């Protein structure tokens, strides 16, 4: 698995893979690992399938119990705190969980939350969790800035995921891109990666080392 | 079943009042007189102990003024019993305040714990309230010298000068009118000998039936006495204020 | 005295009838449901001038297809508003789906009867619940602090229910437009009410299946009662 | 969490055209030492039912104790309880069944793999087996322990598949699981020749034998075998 | 008088008013008709409305695929019975893999009702049930009372002028007992004799509430446009 | 079942009055006379063996009774509460001191934890007061000789000497013309069995009296030799025969 | 546990210990909220029957629940602690969690709740205490002004007074406080608040007391001879 | 020291098909290298036209499954006899499972029948809750032997359409039941050939909107 979020001009771009192993055994090539909290706030994937699904679903529930009450939008913050302090209760009993909550209000401005099972709660512009994050984190960190354009930010999302799921032997499958917005998030497709790496190989010049 | 036995201590009455706290405050106002008056360098405690016989144990006996830590004291008006068990709820507070901030506990946060505790009788559980009506005397280095009261409905007021028990209407005229704001601890030890006297229900006032206490910074230099009078020492201040 | 929990001779629970005559005190609400949707209205009753009547809330949303209007000692439903959205909420997560509106009423009416020497006196308010689902289409069901619902296709409780209910008797049909319950509303509101009725000492609410749930603006209701005055007029 | 003490080795059991047998053998081990030489696992409950037991037997003689309960509780206010509304071995089993996995659920087993044997109300014959694990299957034949490994092969021979059960008579069936207990007599270091045997027929009902024995047993042939190579 | 303030106090002459009081919360009740055959138990039910714009209260509850009831009294209590009943019919076929019999379940119902009459602070249940029921003694009918006492019987009525359904089913005893393999005659027998408790409204379409359970036959409510048949 | 009286059964009338605890000094009232003197070296405990019947035997009813071995009881009332309210200061005088501090509590002291306790039985839900008025005679290494009464309210207070019951205002008039504070022990005795025998009425002896002193230590009542610290109860009950002899002197 | 149904209803349909609650409120000293266009006024009585108070020490009438928002209450002062107690508590958990200082109206919500619970509740009794919740939202300029009473209804008022003649001073609110125009600033709003306890307070001394709520956390009580000032300039013009 | 799982074998295939959906399940049961039963059913009809199993231990599978027709028969008693669909019931069968996060039900659970909208639908589940909606999936003991099969036969990958060498993807064209049974049979058969704990017999339940069906096949008993 590798996901990552950034924060730019334009919003938050979320990218992920789509590969889930069990052991060397490739369970599936489809997985979800954005999980839609609602329409304004997404999650990422990382760690426990089930524990990450569960838990941010639940998340959404608390959410619109929230704006229900308070007839008002909930903030990312106060979002990311109300999982991290579940999980924080938890701790010793064994969650797995790396996610990075993101959303787009108002009063914040584009913001993402790196929330972790032991009990890690930060606020930052760039993201990356996984057995790939390293190899994601090398072509967001040489390419990354403030005023991207929306097309190019989605694109370096998709190029960085690629990264990883080239080296990362436990990621691959497809690529999930998504645009956060202040007036929700807007899916930008599923990307075999098969297809992508050569695309990508032949328009960009990149991956010389591999025949084609 | 049960219910028809129950007396129903936390009601309010039809005008808005609750029976069992008025009819506690009505049993304080048979107590014996405790005077507090606060000065700018101390603070006097003053209390008439109820009819008494000659063979009772004087010296060893204390049924109005406790010490609750070393700066705060407390003179008492109503069932003494009653006092003992909120008196040794409130050492505990102190003691646990001391153990967590390691400074000793401001006068107010203590009046204001007892108070809440006196409150949760008349508003849940059922129990009767706390017949007790608490005069607290104490030091720290927020306000200076404070005189706190609280009464079984669990209000608590801060005073310069002020009486619980019985003819507290008589006693309050009188500090009211020879009270003064620059006035010191001597002049606050006569002041509340006075009253007492004036307002006693016995024939004459008496070192037997007194029990005083006086808060000084008259301690060598920057710290606080608590002086628990002796009876000798009860019956000297009586000659030296002019009542015996 | 006596058990909270006593039935009188009748074979009636003293405490729950004895809330029903809170209920009669409080301020009337009204809900029609027709097949295009559901319109609920409510009388704010303001005890003074100086009270700011917008801050008065006695239609409630309890989830995006299901609102809520009250009558009553209206702090009394704050608990029961609670544990309906956490139902709503819950039911969501639990079967990724809306729940139905005859079972949203009926987790609201299980807590009715849950007094006794649990809480210590029944609810003294009654609710109109107001919702649409795919099975039963739009709805309406009215939540007593016995533990009955009632569903109905127009409903008035309160104060002004026994004038306004003999009203909705006759002006209900099974081809009433939105349009036409909403002043249908408007206009037995007004009869009921003691004070001349505008658009700040009442408010409209309704549920459509596109939409959802929605309070309306004082400005669209302002609009409304214009509308309702001049087709009076008309004849 | 525990450890077996004092443990019944295997249980057998098949079906056959008019009901179904079950065999057990009467010792009650000590680890290597044959301690208990009178231990009866098979038990009845009522005349429709026979449940045999292997494992710890402080376990079975609680579940023992339990369908004893059963039986008492199902006669309480209950005019067809020698009728319509008696115990059913489906009934029994599920029963078992449920607090087996419930046992295991709490990290605190009955140490025990039991074969439920009876004929239902309608003929139908029943045969289930659940253990320690609360893991239940059915299967023509069914036994436990040495009985899986060495009993089940010789005993499917008969009744390979359900089409096969109509076919098999009770003799034959009572002599197939006669010779798979001398078989593990042979085999089955924790056995004994004593064994109980238990038919519960749709139409004879329940006959339960007691003190059978194996025999016809073959050793003469261990007179010739000497040394183990070369010795003559 | 100084002896119905609870349910925990006997009067001088051994009653318990409280009991008696919430047995008055039943004839107030709506009609309800409960009768069986060999092959096959019927209940039928007279819904009430508040009001024409209203629905009509619900009279018949499930229980499980062979056992439900009709109610008459206060409905929530009805509820509570019911939903004990249904756990204890899943009980008995998740543990035991056995459908509960009818005579058990009244048995269940008589003890559950009984602890709410013996107690301080507590209060009897406002309502009573007819359990209708096929299990392995075949067809059932079973009166349930909120003081306990549950009767099983071949036919009965509970409610508001039951008087007059029951004196029917008393003189038709012989002949709707008889009334084997034909479901539709046996409900006919029903609604004639329910028929007997009506006063100035007359059975509807959206009035009248019919289950049905037997030999091969599923606890299945019929209403609305179901029951025109039998109008 | 469970206890439902979980309210005051003691309550405010509307003139201050504590009902219950009035009518709990009133069967005090009623109870047999029984009385306290302290004097220089020692403290007098003494009360009437009022015998139900003359088959009974009074010895198996102990109205003095040993708190510890340096303090003792004698009451004036219900005669089963102050049975249980000896149990209670008893375990209390363990629990609460002896095992923390390694020694006995000071009269003082365990007065207060039986004052605490009949003052809940005051308070607490679905109870009544205690229907009894205790004198408590004891000694402490810091403290010296005391004596407490203790009152159905929880109050208690220091006597120089002191009754309580039948005949207390009487029996008090006597000990203030007695008493003064160079009383050797045996006179304080002296004076006990003098003012009781104005409360009896029929026969006055070691038979129908009991009374106790807590005085010197009594190292033949200790159980065992070898520790010199440990010298023994102050603590002595007397016998039939030791009052008859202080009645012939009398 | 005691579980005695203090609070029920009588066949009128009247909850008397809630009703009582009330009148409790009516003989507690009163209290007044105003609101101007940038400013929110508390103004309390101080019932002048007890001289020789330590007004140091004294328990002062309005009450910081959060830096940004206050409490003042007209009944019994004992239980106005409960209540402050708790809000402030609520004030601290809101921020730890949600990390924002409550609204006004929610923080009314929460101590409404409060009341409301305790009066069907088994075993306690109501709140005999009435409150004015007032102050600024975070980030917000627009004044906020909440009431709440024994029941646990709760509502927003341009201007409302509560307690002892109370009745009194809401008569001269409503004829004197203009919706279309508040007091523009905070001499005209501490000035009505004055204006409206003159009409019932007795002497304009030690009697009242006035505190001043603005945005962004910036709450001032004002002094003896500051309130003095408006005291002796409202008569004056009234000599006329 | 006791154990409280085990491993009971079996492989079960659900496939999701255009208007129906098929869950097929092997009918062996064994433990270590034994064989308990031949004919043990693994794959369920749960009501409201949904098939589950749920294999690996089958003590838990057997609980799990009881539980959720259970829960079935809950929401019609208190939702008005409303059928459950299918991404209700997955929903719901998540909570089963998380439920047991610390102890859990060691089971892979399939659950498959018709979506909202009448398409073919399967669901798959890992032991403590997470799951996804698929349109092929293979668990148990022969899930590794099968999968790699169904991704080259099903969705055609790595086939090219021939001439254009490798530019133009094989077009995925929609399967009938007909042609899933077939691959569903030949995926056991020759998972029985290279599996030991697979064989014995084949159980298929098919859904479609006029019910649940049941096709019995027997495969190799070695
Ligand atoms: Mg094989």
């Amino acid at each position: 698995t590798t996901t990552l979020a950034f924060r730019f001009q334009g919003g938050i771009i979320v990218a992920v893979d789509s590969r889930a192993t069990a052991g060397n055994w490739v369970a599936s090539q489809t997985v979800k690992a954005v999980i839609e909290i609602n329409p304004f706030l997404l999650g990422t994937m990382a760690g426990g399938a089930a524990d990450c699904q569960f838990w941010e679903t639940w998340l959404g529930s608390q959410c619109r119990l929230h704006e229900l009450r308070e007839k008002e939008r909930i903030s990312v913050a106060a979002a990311s705190k109300i999982l991290s302090n579940l999980v924080y209760q938890y701790k010793g009993a064994g969650l797995s969980m790396g996610t990075m909550i993101c959303g787009y209000t108002r009063k914040e401005g584009p913001t993402i939350y790196y929330v972790d099972s032991d009990g890690t709660r930060l606020k930052g512009d760039i993201f990356c969790v996984g057995s790939g994050q390293t190899f994601a984190y090398g072509v967001l960190d040489s390419n990354y800035k403030w005023d991207l354009s929306v097309e190019d930010a989605l694109y370096l999302g998709k190029r960085s995921i690629l990264a990883a799921a080239h080296r990362d032997a436990y990621s691959g499958g497809s690529v999930n891109l998504y645009h956060v917005t202040e007036d929700g998030w807007i899916y930008h497709g599923n990307h075999d990666v098969g297809e992508l790496f050569w695309k990508v190989k032949e328009e960009e010049g990149s991956f010389n080392n591999v025949i084609g | 079943g049960s219910r028809r036995y129950d007396s129903r201590t936390t009601i309010f009455s039809p005008e808005g009042r609750l029976y069992q706290v008025e009819y506690a405050l009505e049993s304080i106002s048979h107590a014996g007189t405790a005077i507090g008056i606060m000065a700018s360098d101390g603070i006097v405690l003053a209390a008439e102990r109820k009819v008494t016989s000659t063979l009772l144990e004087q010296d060893t006996s204390t049924e109005k003024l406790y010490k609750l830590n070393d700066k705060i004291a407390v003179a008492v008006a109503g069932l003494t019993a009653d006092a003992e068990i909120l008196i040794n709820t409130a050492r505990i507070h102190a003691q646990n305040y001391l153990k967590t901030y390691n400074e000793d506990i401001p006068v107010e946060i203590l009046v204001r714990r007892l108070s809440d505790i006196k409150q949760g009788y008349t508003q849940h559980g059922g129990l009767r309230p706390f017949g007790v009506s608490f005069i607290y005397a104490g030091y720290d280095d927020r306000y200076g010298y404070q005189l706190y009261t609280s009464n079984p409905s669990g209000n608590y007021t801060g005073w310069k000068a002020i009486s619980v028990g019985a003819n507290t209407s008589a006693a309050q005229t009188l500090l009211q009118m020879d009270y003064k704001d620059d006035m010191k601890v001597d002049d606050a030890i006569e002041l509340a000998l006075k009253t007492l006297s004036k307002t006693t229900d016995s024939s004459a006032l008496t070192y037997d039936r007194l029990e005083f206490a006086t808060i000084r910074k008259g301690a060598n230099d920057g710290e606080v006495y608590q002086k628990i009078f002796k009876p000798q020492e009860i019956k000297d201040i009586l000659v030296k204020t002019g009542i015996t | 005295d006596r058990g909270v929990s006593t039935f009188s001779p009748e074979g009636r629970l003293f405490q729950v009838e004895y809330s029903l005559e809170a209920i009669k005190l409080g301020s009337t609400a009204i809900g029609i449901a027709t097949k295009e949707g559901v319109v609920l209205g409510v009388e704010k009753r303001a005890t003074s001038p100086l009270l700011e009547s917008d801050s008065i809330e006695k239609i409630v949303e309890i989830d995006r297809h299901i609102g809520c209007a009250m009558s009553g000692l209206t702090a009394d439903a704050r608990s029961m508003i609670e544990h309906a959205r956490t139902a709503a909420v819950t039911h969501n997560l639990y079967y990724d789906e809306d729940i139905n509106v005859e079972s949203l009423t009926q987790s609201v009416c299980d807590l009715a009867l849950r007094f006794g020497e649990l809480m210590s006196r029944p609810f003294g308010v009654a609710l109109l619940i107001a919702g649409h689902d795919a099975d039963d289409g739009y709805q309406l069901f009215h939540a007593e602090p016995s533990g009955t619902f009632y569903r109905y296709n127009a409903k008035a409780i309160g104060s002004g229910s026994e004038g306004a209910q003999a009203e909705l008797l006759n002006e209900w049909h099974s081809s009433l437009t939105l349009k036409e319950a909403e002043l249908l509303v408007l206009k037995i509101l007004k009869q009921v009410m003691e004070e001349k009725l505008d658009e700040n000492n009442a408010q409209l609410s309704c549920i459509t299946k596109q939409d959802g749930f929605k309070i309306y603006d004082n400005e669209k209701t302002a609009e409304l009662i214009k509308e309702l005055k001049e087709k009076e007029a008309a004849e | 969490t525990q450890q077996p003490i004092v443990t019944g080795t295997s249980v057998i059991s098949m079906k056959y055209d008019n009901g179904v047998i079950i065999a057990a053998d009467n010792l009650g081990s000590y680890g290597s030492l044959l301690r208990f030489n009178g231990v009866e696992r098979l038990i009845p409950v009522g005349d429709n039912t026979v449940v045999g037991i292997s494992g710890d037997i402080s376990d079975m003689q609680h579940i023992e104790r339990l369908l004893k309960d059963l039986v008492t509780e199902n006669a309480y206010d209950n005019p067809l309880a020698d009728a319509e509304e008696a115990l059913e071995p489906s009934y029994i089993f599920e029963y078992l069944a449920t607090v087996m996995y419930q046992r295991r659920s709490k990290m605190n087993p009955l140490w025990n793999a039991i074969i439920v044997a009876g004929v239902q109300s309608n003929g139908d014959q029943f045969l289930r087996y659940v253990n320690l694990l609360g893991v239940t299957y059915s299967s023509p034949t069914l036994a436990t322990g040495f009985g899986a490994h060495m009993a089940n092969p010789l005993l499917r021979k008969v009744v390979d598949r359900e089409s096969d059960i109509p076919k098999t008579t009770v003799q034959v069936a009572e002599e197939a699981i006669v010779n798979a207990m001398r078989v593990l007599y042979y085999r089955d270091a924790r056995s004994s020749r004593n064994f109980s045997l238990a038919i519960i027929d749709k139409n004879t009902g329940l006959t339960f034998k007691k003190n059978l024995q194996v025999e016809n047993m073959k050793w003469d042939f261990a007179k010739d075998i000497k040394g183990y190579g070369t010795q003559k | 008088n100084n002896y119905d303030g609870d349910t925990v106090t006997f009067s001088p002459t051994g009653r318990l008013f409280q009991v008696e009081y919430a047995l008055e919360a039943i004839k107030q009740g709506s009609v309800t008709v409960g009768l069986r055959s060999n092959t096959h138990a019927v209940l039928v039910a007279l819904k009430r409305n508040a009001d024409e714009l209203s629905s009509y209260q619900k009279k018949i509850i499930k229980c499980d695929e062979h056992m439900g009831l009709s109610l008459a009294g206060l409905a929530p209590d009805a509820r509570v019975l019911s939903n004990y009943l249904r756990q204890q019919c899943n009980y008995s076929s998740l543990v035991f893999n056995r459908k509960l019999a009818v005579e058990r379940a009244g048995h269940l119902l008589c003890d559950k009702a009984q602890k709410n009459t013996q107690s301080y602070g507590g209060r009897p249940y406002g309502v009573g049930l007819l359990i209708i029921g096929y299990d392995k003694s075949g067809a059932h009918l079973l009166e349930f009372q909120p003081s306990g006492n549950v009767t099983e019987l071949y036919g009965t009525a509970i409610g508001a002028r039951s008087q007059g359904a029951k004196t029917y089913l008393e003189r038709t005893l012989d002949t709707f007992i008889k009334i084997d393999g034909n479901p539709d005659e046996l409900i006919k027998a029903g609604v004639e004799a329910i028929s007997q408790s009506l006063r100035d409204e007359s059975l509807t379409v959206d009035n009248l509430s019919i289950a049905i359970v037997g030999k091969d036959t599923p606890f299945t409510i019929y209403d609305g446009e179901a029951v025109a048949k039998y109008i | 079942m469970t206890d439902r009286y979980s309210f005051s059964l003691t309550t405010f009338s509307p003139s201050g009055k504590l009902g219950q605890i009035d009518y709990a000094l009133t069967a005090v009232k009623q109870g047999v006379t029984s009385l306290g003197i302290k004097a220089t070296n020692g403290v007098v405990i003494a009360t009437e063996k009022k015998s139900s019947s003359p088959l009974a035997m009074s010895e198996t009813l102990s109205k003095v009774s040993l708190l510890t071995p340096d303090i003792g009881a004698v009451y004036s009332g219900m005669g089963p509460d102050y049975r249980v309210l000896v149990d209670k200061s008893r375990k209390v005088a363990h629990t609460s001191y002896k095992r923390i501090y390694g020694e006995y509590p000071p009269t003082k002291l365990l007065v207060s934890e039986v004052a605490k306790i009949m003052q809940e039985a005051t308070q607490s839900g679905g109870v009544r007061p205690f229907g009894v008025s205790l004198l408590i005679a004891g000694h402490d290494e810091f403290n010296g000789f005391s004596l407490y009464q203790v009152d159905p309210s929880g109050s208690y207070f220091p006597w120089k000497a002191t009754a309580i019951g039948k005949g207390s205002v009487a029996a008090k008039t006597f000990l203030e013309k007695r008493w003064n504070d160079e009383l050797e022990l045996e006179d304080a005795i002296h004076i006990a069995l003098l003012t009781l025998k104005e409360s009896v009425e029929g026969e006055f002896n070691g038979d129908t009296i009991e009374l106790a002193i807590i005085g010197d230590e009594n190292p033949d009542l200790l159980g065992y030799t070898g520790i010199p610290t440990d010298k023994g109860p102050r603590f002595r009950k007397l016998t039939s025969q030791e009052i008859n002899d202080r009645l012939e002197a009398l | 546990g005691y579980d005695r149904a203090l609070s029920i209803f009588s066949p009128d349909g009247h909850i008397f210990q809630v009703e009582y609650a009330l009148e409790a409120v009516k003989r507690g000293t009163c209290a007044v909220g105003v609101k101007g266009k940038n400013c929110v006024v508390l103004g309390c009585e101080r019932r002048s029957t007890l001289k020789l108070q330590d007004t140091r020490i004294t328990p002062s009438k309005v009450s910081k629940i959060d830096s940004h928002v206050v409490l003042s209450f007209s009944g019994l002062n004992a239980d106005s602690r409960i209540l402050i107690e708790k809000a402030r508590v609520e004030a601290q958990s809101h921020r730890l969690t949600l990390e924002d200082p409550v609204t006004v109206e929610y923080l009314t919500r929460y101590v409404a709740g409060v009341q409301q619970r305790y009066t069907q509740s088994g075993g306690v009794r109501p709140f005999g205490v009435s409150t004015l919740i007032a102050g600024f939202d975070p980030r917000d300029d627009e004044p906020k002004l909440y009431q709440t009473e024994p029941s646990g209804i709760y509502s927003s008022w341009s201007a409302q007074t509560i307690g002892r003649n109370s009745k009194t001073v809401r008569e001269f609110l409503e004829k004197n406080y203009d919706r279309k125009e508040p007091p523009a600033t905070v001499e005209e709003c501490v000035k009505l608040t004055v204006r409206s306890l003159l009409e019932v307070v007795q002497t304009g001394a030690k009697n009242i007391e006035i505190t001043v709520v603005k945005p962004d956390s910036d709450i001032v009580a004002l002094s003896s001879e500051e309130i003095n000032q408006y005291v002796t300039q409202i008569e004056q013009e009234k000599q006329e | 020291q006791f154990n409280p799982y085990g491993d009971n074998g079996g492989t079960i295939l659900g496939i999701a098909g255009e208007d129906f959906a098929v869950l097929a399940g092997d009918t062996r049961n064994i433990t270590d290298y034994s064989i308990n039963s031949r004919y043990e059913p693994k794959v369920f009809d749960c009501g409201d036209n949904i098939v589950m199993s749920a294999n690996g231990f089958a003590a838990d599978g057997d609980a799990l499954v009881k539980r959720f027709k259970n829960s079935v028969k809950w929401y019609h008693f208190d939702h008005n006899d409303k059928k459950l669909s299918i991404n209700s019931a997955a929903r719901n069968i998540q909570h089963l499972l998380y439920g047991k996060r610390f102890f859990p039900y060691y089971v892979h659970t399939i659950i498959a029948g018709l979506d909202e909208d009448g398409k073919g639908a399967v669901y798959s589940f890992d032991p403590v809750g997470s799951y996804e909606r698929e349109q092929c999936r293979a668990g148990g003991a022969a899930a590794s032997l099968i999968m790699p099969f169904l991704d080259n036969q099903v969705n055609f990958k790595n086939q090219y359409e021939p001439g254009t060498n490798g530019k133009v993807k094989k077009p995925l064209k929609y399967l009938s039941v007909e042609e899933v049974i077939k691959l569903v049979r030949d995926s056991f058969t020759s998972a029985t050939e290279r599996h030991i704990q697979v064989g014995d017999g084949l159980e298929i339940l098919i859904v479609t909107k006029d019910g649940v069906r049941k096709e019995f096949y027997e495969l190799k008993r070695d």
